[PDB]
DNA sequence: CTGGCCCTCGCTGTCAAAATTGCGGCTGGGTGTGCGCCCCCACCCCCTTTTATAGCCCCCCTTC
RNA sequence: ACACCCAGCC
DNA sequence: GAAGGGGGGCTATAAAAGGGGGTGGGGGCGGCAATTTTGACAGCGAGGGCCAG
């Protein structure tokens, strides 16, 4: 017993189950019942040296498929489940191999056009305009991001120059928050004016020189 | 043919000597083999 | 007087780790570098709204005057250059509209405005009066109305400057009324947005540029002008 | 020139090479012939 | 001192690959064309106040 | 200039 | 909730104050086809040392 375990009980009872491929628009005529419980009939008969295999449509789901046998020894094929609960189980082993033919040649056809036709509403090519845009580059007086950014920047206003002690305070508890710093990182945790931060920097702070990115400044006073 | 190693006569100036000479020169090919190898000239 | 290196072509061009030991290190100074991004900058702005070369290479002039002059090094180079653009669209007499080269352009009606009067200044030279006349031809192609419609808006535009009806309005309102009562005179209609947003005029700028036309409606249009709609049927804001 | 002038005319190609091929093949050294025969 | 044998080692021939230069002679047209990042340092512009002036234009209010 | 086509005669 | 209307801000100049912030200018860091040459390899010679002679 564990998660990852595959349960084999389909296996030693050796279930035999039908691999069947059918094409789009039975298996969307299906997925279209919603689930009501039936779908059609499979009618399978067997003569003294031969064996013919049909499906036959719900007369109701519409408002004869014959099915082709293939080799099996060519590939094992398996089946197994996945469910919530992270339990892994074998339903069974593919026994016989089944492939679905439509009966209709001809207008069949048209059902094809018609499926080309919906396959090809998506796809887009380029268009013909009778006349010049004109609509692109309006005149205007400023742009949208140009007043927005102004508009900021005076609600914000410049950063105030504040008294030694206090940034010094700001400095305190940035090196005690992160050893090493970058020049515009610190000024904007401090928040002041940059000639300011330099003339308070120098007197306590070194530039030491590193040969990975650039100099940096040093909040350490020794 | 490219940026501003590359195949180069791939446009030319229409020949307009005469309607023969139009149509001839919209109906052209071109085999970039270097200007050596008859072979492709056969 | 520089030139270029080439892409590496053998063994000998590139270094031990996938990299040319020669490099495409220009000698270019600071002023030609910053000039040329200028001059780069104006043909992209140029070719926004479809300008001749020949404006482009008279704005290039003028940059160039301004840029050896040396009187703006506080203004940004795309503010100069926008209102070298400007000059050089009003010089040849196919004046742009503020607001037009605005759209093109990183830079305000506001600073472009001030770069345009201290680049007249810092030249010593001048540039001809704006008449509601040469702001037609584009305001009425882009707002597609026909020929017949041009030369009545043309004619009823300068009748009305002439005779001063409009007291100190900016040109480019006058023109713009002029397009709108001569719209609604032909078969083909435009409201007030289409005007407004291909001219750059506000809705109320716009309507009392009406209002002020309006009554002398019939003696302003052209004789021979084929009146699609009477003249009394002009609807009033 | 008397005997470049001939070599205007010639043209290209048991097989024994002949023409313009062999007036290369020899007036140079060609350590590795083309088409190498003996007259026993 | 003399002679028979196998060893590390010196030198050579031989094969192979990388590197190298030239590829006819005249002629007549036309047609086109001419860094880059990130940082540091001087210098200038805008922040603000005042007031007159007027056209223009955003925003809020009001109508129906 | 340069480059690229095309073309003429062998 | 679209349309017209009213009130008010934006625009340019003007001097001046002081300083922050934006902008430039540094500014260093970042195809055939025969030949030719050189090398790599496989091989081989004479001699040394050992053992015998």
């Amino acid at each position: 017993a564990e998660r990852g375990e595959l349960d084999l009980t389909g296996a030693k009872q050796n279930t035999g189950v039908w691999l069947v491929k059918v094409p789009k628009y039975l298996s969307q005529q299906w997925a279209k019942a919603s689930g009501r419980g039936e779908v059609g009939k499979l009618r399978i008969a067997k003569t003294q040296g031969r064996t013919e295999v049909s499906f036959t449509l719900n007369e109701d789901l519409a408002n004869e498929h014959p099915f082709v046998l293939q080799s099996v020894g060519g590939q094992t094929l398996t089946v197994f489940t996945e469910s919530s609960s992270d339990k892994l189980s074998l339903e069974g082993i593919v026994v016989q191999r089944a492939e679905c033919r439509p009966a209709a040649s001809e207008n069949y056809m048209r059902l094809k056009r018609l499926q080309i036709e919906e396959s090809s509403k998506p796809v887009r090519l380029s268009q013909q305009l009778d006349k010049v845009v004109t609509t692109n580059y309006k005149p205007v007086a400023n742009h949208q991001y140009n007043i927005e950014y102004e508009r900021k920047k005076k609600e914000d206003g410049k950063r105030a120059r504040a008294d030694k002690q206090h940034v010094l305070d700001m400095l305190f508890s940035a090196f005690e928050k992160h050893q090493y710093y970058n020049l515009k990182d610190l000024v904007d945790i401090t928040k002041q004016p940059v000639v300011y931060l330099k003339e308070i920097l120098k007197e306590i702070g070194v530039q030491n020189v590193k040969g990975i990115h650039k100099n940096t400044w040093e909040l350490k006073p020794e | 043919w490219g940026d501003q190693q590359a195949r180069a006569g791939v446009s030319q100036v229409l020949n307009r000597l005469t309607f023969a000479s139009t149509l001839s020169h919209l109906r052209r090919l071109n085999s970039p083999i270097g200007r050596k190898l008859a072979k492709p000239r056969q | 007087l520089s030139t270029m290196i080439g892409k590496g072509t053998g063994a000998a061009s590139f270094d031990e780790f996938g990299n040319s030991k020669y490099q495409n290190r220009r000698t270019m100074s600071s002023s030609d570098r910053a000039m040329m991004n200028a001059f780069k900058e104006i043909t992209t702005m140029a070719d926004r709204i479809n300008l001749p070369r020949n404006i482009v290479d008279r704005t290039n002039n003028l940059f160039k005057q301004v840029y050896e002059q040396k009187s703006l090094k506080g203004r940004a180079n795309d503010a100069i250059a926008s209102a070298c653009l400007y000059i050089a669209c009003r010089q040849e007499g196919v004046p742009r509209t503020f607001k037009e080269i605005c759209a093109v352009s990183r830079i305000s009606k506001k600073e472009i405005g001030r770069c345009f009067k201290l680049i007249l200044k810092a030249l010593e030279t001048s540039v001809d009066l704006i008449t509601t006349g040469d702001f037609m031809s584009r305001f009425c192609s882009n707002l597609c109305l026909p020929k017949q419609v041009q030369m009545a808006a043309t004619h009823i535009a300068r009748k009305a400057v002439e005779l001063d009806l409009v007291p100190g309005r900016s040109p480019i309102s006058v023109a713009a009324a002029a397009i709108y009562m001569a719209s609604q005179a032909s078969a083909e209609k435009r409201t007030q947005k289409e005007i407004g947003d291909i001219a750059g005029v506000a809705d109320v700028t716009i309507r009392q540029s009406y209002r002020l036309i309006y009554p002398r409606a019939p003696d302003l249009f052209p004789t021979d002008f084929k009146f699609d709609t009477p003249v009394d049927k002009l609807p009033q804001l | 020139q008397s005997l470049g002038e001939p070599a205007t005319q010639m043209t290209l190609n048991k097989n024994v090479t002949l023409g313009v091929p062999r007036l290369k093949e020899l007036i140079n050294i060609s350590k590795k012939p083309k088409t190498p025969s003996l007259t026993v």
